[PDB]
């Protein structure tokens, strides 16, 4: 249990890396 | 004391991404 | 077919915020037990 | 140029999407959900 809801915290990482980057992405476009 | 901990960190981390869900769905609209 | 894009970003965007929907439903059933 | 960058938005939001996926496969293992 243990383990398991770390990888779990290990891969939200990842999504929120990945979101962070087309926030990011989406204000250059809109010239944010 | 060790899942409690992790799952408060889950819920920190659903929290920022909420956020920033609502922040592409702000952004989108304007392109 | 940026609208066609726009879209496709909005509809993965709401598939994706069932997800973290469905990861908050969950957490709180590990938490709970 | 707003297509070459809203095809990269969508391929991130595919990524996320997958990744979310496997989270939420993980956590219904754990309480038991099928
Ligand atoms: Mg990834």
């Amino acid at each position: 249990k243990v383990k398991q809801l770390e990888d779990v915290v290990e891969e939200l990482l990842s999504v929120n890396y990945h979101l962070e980057n087309v926030v990011a992405r989406l204000k250059k476009l809109v010239g944010e | 004391m060790k899942v409690k901990q992790l799952v408060d960190k889950v819920e920190e981390l659903l929290s920022k991404n909420y956020h920033l869900v609502n922040e592409v769905a702000r952004l989108v609209k304007l392109v």
